[PDB]
């Protein structure tokens, strides 16, 4: 039981690091979506 | 996370220190110069009758 408890605790910690990494990745992806929609605006403006 | 902590080398040093501590716990049990759990224990039998 102590083995399982400690394993689940360190797993909670590692999962927290994983959620943080995924949050950074999703933030970068949202930034890239903004940049891409900006390129779309410049492209449709470039119709001229 | 299988890719995040580039100091798995430091992790290896620390777990090596841990296993050396294990081997040291194996030793230093010199209860009579007849080390109990490490080395060569004769597997004795205490007489009670």
């Amino acid at each position: 039981l102590s083995n399982q408890i400690s394993g689940l605790n360190v797993a909670t910690r590692n999962a927290n690091d994983g959620i943080s990494l995924a949050q950074t990745a999703e933030g970068a992806l949202q930034q890239s979506t903004n940049i891409l929609q900006r390129i779309r605006d410049l492209a449709l403006q470039s119709a001229n | 996370g299988s890719n995040s902590d580039a100091d798995r080398a430091a992790l290896q040093k620390e777990v090596a220190a841990q296993q050396a501590e294990l081997t040291r716990i194996s030793d230093t049990t010199t209860f009579g110069g007849r080390k109990l759990l490490d080395g060569s224990f004769g597997t004795t039998s205490f007489q009670v009758g």
